[PDB]
C-alpha cells in the first residue's frame, strides 16, 4: 500500500504546484498589460478593470479543477480503494 | 513688416530659434517624429 500512498502525496504536489506556476506566471503576463493601459488611459482604468476579470476567470479555469482534485486525493483518495 | 493695422505696418524682428495629463503613442519613435515637426514649424513661421 505505501508506494500508492507516497506516489499520490506527489501527485497532489504536482496537481498544484504546476498550477501556482502557470496562475503566477499567467497574472504576471495579464496584469502588466493592464498596468500599462492604465498609465495610457487613466480614465478608462474602471472599464478595463472590468475586462480583466473576464480573462481571470478563463486563466483560472483548469487551475482551480486541478486544486479541486488535488484536495479530493488528499482527504479522500480514490486510489487506496482499488486494491 | 506686420500688419498691426489698415494704416499700420510694424517693423519686427523675433527669434525662429531656439523656441496634457496623459501621453502619445509614438510611430516609428518619438526622436524620429520631433526632428520632423520641428522642421516643418520652421518653414510654417517663415511663410506666415
Amino acid at each position: 500500500m505505501e508506494t500508492v500512498v507516497g506516489l499520490t502525496a506527489i501527485a497532489v504536489a504536482l496537481l498544484i504546484g504546476l498550477g501556482a506556476l502557470g496562475t503566477a506566471i499567467g497574472f504576471g503576463l495579464l496584469g502588466g498589460k493592464f498596468l500599462e493601459g492604465a498609465a495610457r488611459q487613466p480614465e478608462m482604468v474602471p472599464m478595463l478593470q472590468v475586462k480583466m476579470f473576464i480573462v481571470a476567470g478563463l486563466l483560472d479555469a483548469v487551475t482551480m479543477i486541478g486544486v479541486g482534485i488535488a484536495l479530493f486525493f488528499t482527504f479522500a483518495n480514490p486510489f487506496v480503494g482499488q486494491i | 513688416n506686420k500688419f498691426v493695422n489698415t494704416m499700420t505696418q510694424k517693423p519686427t524682428v523675433e527669434q525662429l530659434i531656439p523656441l496634457h495629463h496623459w501621453d502619445y503613442l509614438y510611430e516609428p519613435d518619438a526622436k524620429s517624429l520631433l526632428d520632423g515637426l520641428l522642421v516643418r514649424y520652421v518653414e510654417s513661421q517663415v511663410y506666415q
